[PDB]
RNA sequence: AAACUGCGAAUGGCUCAUUAAAUCAGUUAUGGUUCCUUUGGUCGCUCGUACUUGGAUAACUGUGGUAAUUCUAGAGCUAAUACAUGCCGACGGGCGCUGACCCCCUUCGCGGGGGGGAUGCGUGCAUUUAUCAGUGGUGACUCUAGAUAACCUCGGGCCGAUCGCACGCCGGCGGCGACGACCCAUUCGAACGUCUGCCCUAUCAACUUUCGAUGGUAGUCGCCGUGCCUACCAUGGUGACCACGGGUGACGGGGAAUCAGGGUUCGAUUCCGGAGAGGGAGCCUGAGAAACGGCUACCACAUCCAAGGAAGGCAGCAGGCGCGCAAAUU
């Protein structure tokens, strides 16, 4: 597919495309070398990350955002704006005069790279939290597990 | 030569400003008409334009070349001409000096 | 003493490594 | 004043939010360094901290780089003919950073045919003027005429650059920002990266 | 707040400077140093509150200011200068030397040393970065830097400068079995043999150290300071050897002590 | 003494108007920034008048103007760690690029090379951009260090024309300090983020999306991350798990009163954090302020005046008036 799908050329920033071509510098193929990194805490990194060729510099695999900080879990329930979804942490609050508890939740705008195809409403996604990359996303989705169901 | 002055209400005379009566300038630091009380202070105040006309209670003249006569009192007087250079350089360049 | 802490390092640093790869072969070797 | 703050943005949810304090010094914003082409202007500004950005007004000369030969140059700018965030700022030919400008390939073609034996371009194919027979061809020795014939070999020029220096402009992308750093620096586009601001520039006629 | 805070309050100041609550509003704030504001000891509360040297905080300015106080080797006049762990302060006018260290409950002692061992210190290496053509530096934690290291220093070590020099001497390894002080936390001023490390990737590591009588505690691993090579301490260590009496125990020392004494 | 210069005046003190995921508390992050000062390191690493350079200006002398102010104007001097210039060394070199030249081998059978070598250009560290290779470090860098090609801001970056004490030769050398300047080190911080938590109200059920509302791409601005602000694009974002609106005699917390176990009520108030200085707004200086015992304007109030003009900000300590049921010494 078209990767240059905007007003300006996208590209790795950090990888150099235009290294001069000779008789001896093509053989049949023009290469083009894919930057991409190990994130830590054991994440590892997608093969569409590795082998792809989006540009995504959001990505936490091959763009320019460092995981650090609280490492979450949400369910998907939104996915309609480009490249970030609204996940939703549930949680039980205690009330201690009751001793009991209530359900609560919260939103979470997160950035998915496009290195995570086939991503559904109830999966279950593992965020890593970054610097800000917008008004409200702060979490990048680093894991993705599908919810029961899969066959 | 035209050194200045001050209108009838005291305000002193501006060398930039080129009008008859008084203005309201930002005055800072490096500016005549003010003196700053702390750093960076910047004080709105009167002063009189330049041009002399004839509302000044006092304007002040320097004699820069001087005519046949002398004055009484103005240009035969003595002059003590008080302090001398006090670096070394100017001090050797009044006397001419060797620069060892 | 740029000159002498450069010196002397360099010496510490040699020898270091001398045994560094002493280690490394006698663990390959074994 | 030009105030960089969140709280004069609405929430998340739409919700309205009330100013709790008036505007920090530390929120601040300037007006923008709508950097022209012209004779050299730029102004220094004192930044928190107490350090200096330098807000070039009007620049007509920058440090751009041939990537693919490595070669880096102070060069002339003469225009701005793409940009990829308004329309409006090719308009008023405004330096900013990834904006793509016509810059001069002299020097460029002066480290092109000092890197001699490459295929013909205007060396002689558009002008035959003397004074540089002799950068050109000279008297060489047997390993210098050897050196520069083991360059030859491997010395090749994409179609599209070799029209560019033919013309006497070059296409490249503004890789600093002017407005802060006081310098237009760049990189000359080459690749599918020149193929592409191509295809943008036609488009837009 | 505009700018940096000058004054510290005497009910916010450091719980371990032992301070009461009516001799003043103030504590004396302790100046920007090598060591940090809530973990140093002030010259003037030393020399005032410590050694009772001084009844005042003018006495302490006048003891400052004749020159009498080194610290770590060098004359320091500001009555306010934050002075930390393993520090040496020397009077050569009264001929004591004196370190800055830890007792099991958490306060920093007056420990004398001999005048041969105030001539070196013990620093825990905060970080160790290459610089300007390959010059390894080293940071301690008195922000001293140390250029030119030995390549088996690494961070959280603990390297044994020498005060007249500055230069390192010796060095030991953070590793399990050596003996180390608690410089932090609620085991701060505990001394014993490091038994483990527990590494949380993205987080604190945690380290397990057994004290010299069988009990055990843990620590965040910035809390470890290498005081010794095994279980022999480099330094003289305080009264206590860095073993936490229970309140019961202490009592029972207390009692005995009454007893000899009246 | 005065004055120029440096530093502080951004702390403290007061008050609780605003403020309802705002502030604030615990937790965490800056691998997204700045940081006067202290402390430690760096500070002949640059191959291109110096046994010390220039012009002023205060204080002072003298002449003045205005009813009036911590208003100031001419004139005669004279200083610098103010301001502004600007070198000798180590400087012998060393390296990288360039290539007028000199002895030979494939049995010197064009061809294929094996080396030496003249003159020229560039060179610390900052900075800005492109490329290259892979010392030390992290959970993870597009980190650190290294290499190359160039750049290097009129408003221009550092590489000391400064000062004291003790001192001895044909002139040489040199101790201990003071001060100052880039930069690296989180010392004191500040700023902006993560997670969770806040009173009453539905006689507030849908809100946001025009003029940014949610996100994407490029940029601008900013100390930096960011719809922070632009352009283009997508149609998003929040809500009965109470969004949005309204109320609060609401600054938040540590904490206080009362309490069998639960709880109820309070917290303007000395500690921490935030905010404000009559109300708004905008700035200068500076490391740090949108500062008010700083400035500029407007709105309200208000002081002196010779009507031309000048000056103001007690929610600092006392004190006064007013207000009140309600609170002290100029």
């Amino acid at each position: 597919a078209d990767i240059q799908t905007e007003r300006a050329y996208q590209k790795q920033p950090t990888i150099f495309q235009n290294k001069k071509r000779v008789l001896l510098g093509e053989t049949g193929k023009e290469k083009l070398p894919r930057y991409y990194k190990n994130i830590g805490l054991g994440f590892k990194t997608p093969k569409e990350a590795i082998e792809g060729t989006y540009i995504d510099k959001k990505c936490p695999f091959t763009g320019n955002v460092s995981i650090r900080g609280r490492i979450l879990s949400g369910v998907v329930t939104k996915m309609k704006m480009q490249r970030t979804i609204v996940i939703r942490r549930d949680y039980l609050h205690y009330i201690r005069k009751y001793n009991r508890f209530e359900k609560r939740h919260k939103n979470m705008s997160v950035h998915l790279s496009p290195c995570f195809r086939d991503v559904q409403i109830g999966d279950i996604v593992t965020v890593g939290e970054c610097r800000p990359l917008s008004k409200t996303v702060r979490f990048n989705v680093l894991k993705v597990t599908k919810a029961a169901g899969t066959k | 030569r035209i050194s200045g002055g001050n209108d009838k209400q005291g305000f002193p005379m501006k060398q930039g400003v080129l009008t008859h009566g008084r203005v309201r300038l930002l005055l800072s630091k490096g500016h005549s008409c003010y003196r700053p009380r702390r750093t960076g202070e910047r004080k709105r105040k009167s002063v009189r334009g330049c041009i002399v006309d004839a509302n000044l209670s006092v304007l002040n003249l320097v004699i820069v070349k001087k005519g046949e006569k002398d004055i009484p009192g103005l240009t035969d007087t003595t002059v003590p001409r008080r302090l001398g250079p006090k670096r070394a350089s100017r001090i050797r360049k009044l006397f001419n000096l060797s620069k060892e | 003493k740029n000159k002498e802490e450069a010196a002397e390092y360099a010496k510490l640093l040699a020898k270091r490594m001398k045994e560094a790869r002493e280690k490394r072969q006698e663990q390959i070797a074994k | 004043g030009i105030s960089r703050d969140n709280w004069h943005k609405r929430r998340k949810t739409g919700g309205k939010r009330k100013p709790y304090h008036k505007k920090r010094k530390y929120e601040l914003g300037r007006p923008a360094a709508n950097t022209k082409i012209g004779p050299r202007r730029i102004h220094t500004v004192r930044v928190r901290g107490g350090n200096k950005k330098y807000r070039a007004l009007r620049l007509d000369v920058g440090n751009f780089s041939w990537g693919s030969e490595c070669c880096t140059r102070k060069t002339r700018i003469i225009d701005v003919v793409y940009n990829a965030s308004n329309n409006e700022l090719v308009r008023t030919k405004t330096l900013v950073k990834n904006c793509i400008v016509l810059i001069d390939s002299t020097p460029y073609r002066q480290w092109y045919e000092s890197h001699y034996a490459l295929p013909l371009g205007r060396k002689k194919g558009a002008k035959l003027t003397p004074e540089e027979e002799e950068i050109l061809n000279k008297k060489r020795s047997k390993k210098i005429q050897k050196k520069y014939d083991e360059r030859k070999k491997n010395a090749k020029i994409s179609s599209l650059l070799e029209e560019q220096f033919q013309q006497g402009k070059l296409l490249a992308c503004i890789a600093s920002r002017p407005g802060q750093c006081g310098r237009a620096d760049g990189y000359v586009l080459e690749g599918k990266e020149l193929e592409f601001y191509l295809r943008k520039i036609k488009a837009r006629k | 707040a505009r700018g940096p805070k000058k004054h510290l309050k005497r009910v916010a100041a450091p719980k371990h400077w032992m301070l009461d609550k009516l001799t003043g509003v103030f504590a004396p704030r302790p100046s920007t140093g090598p060591h940090k504001l809530r973990e140093c000891l002030p010259l003037i509360i030393f020399l005032r509150n410590r050694l009772k040297y001084a009844l005042t905080g003018d006495e302490v300015k006048k003891i400052c200011m004749q020159r009498f106080i080194k610290i770590d080797g060098k004359v320091r006049t500001d009555i306010t200068y934050p002075a930390g762990f393993m520090d040496v302060i020397s009077i050569d006018k009264t001929g004591e030397n004196f370190r800055l260290i830890y007792d099991t409950k958490g306060r920093f002692a007056v420990h004398r040393i001999t005048p041969e061992e105030a001539k070196y210190k013990l620093c825990k290496v905060r970080k160790i970065f290459v610089g300007t053509k390959g010059i390894p530096h080293l940071v301690t934690h008195d922000a001293r830097t140390i250029r030119y290291p030995d390549p088996l220093i690494k961070v959280n070590d603990t390297i044994q400068i020498d005060l007249e020099t500055g230069k390192i001497t010796d060095f030991i390894k953070f590793d399990t079995g050596n003996l180390c002080m608690v410089t932090g936390g609620a085991n701060l001023g505990r001394i014993g043999v490091i038994t483990n490390r527990e590494r949380h990737p993205g987080s604190f590591d945690v380290v397990h150290v057994k004290d010299a009588n069988g009990n055990s505690f843990a620590t965040r691993l910035s809390n470890i300071f290498v005081i010794g090579k095994g279980n022999k301490p480099w330094i003289s260590l305080p009264r206590g050897k860095g073993i936490r009496l229970t309140i019961a125990e202490e009592r029972d020392k207390r009692l005995a002590a009454k007893q000899s004494s009246g």
